[PDB]
């Protein structure tokens, strides 16, 4: 199993391929992704000034 | 060319003769193969269950 273990003042939105449905948990959850199941990967902006 | 499938044993008649073995393959829903009906054509492109 691929399991995230989410932050608590987080969120993380997964959508199952295989289902057809949308689901986003925020707050402190573990996570399971069903077989067709894939994460949001969020490219974001860090550095000292910026990036 | 017929296919014999299904939870049986077979044994060859002299008049009949095997061709290929045809190993099934494992598909789940939003995947599929893309399958050719070579005595129609028509490529149908079956997904959901196994096929």
């Amino acid at each position: 199993v691929v399991s995230y273990r989410v932050p608590h003042n987080a969120a993380v939105q997964v959508y199952d391929y295989r289902a057809k449905r949308a689901r986003v948990v925020f707050g402190p959850e573990l996570v399971t992704l069903d077989p067709e199941e894939q994460f949001t990967v969020l490219s974001l902006s860090a550095g000292r000034p910026k990036r | 060319c017929w296919l014999i499938r299904g939870p049986l044993e077979y044994v060859p008649s002299a008049k009949v003769e095997v061709v290929e073995e045809r190993q099934a393959i494992p598909l789940d829903q939003n995947e599929g193969i893309y399958v050719q009906d070579v005595k129609t054509g028509k490529v149908r492109a079956v997904i959901g269950s196994t096929y």
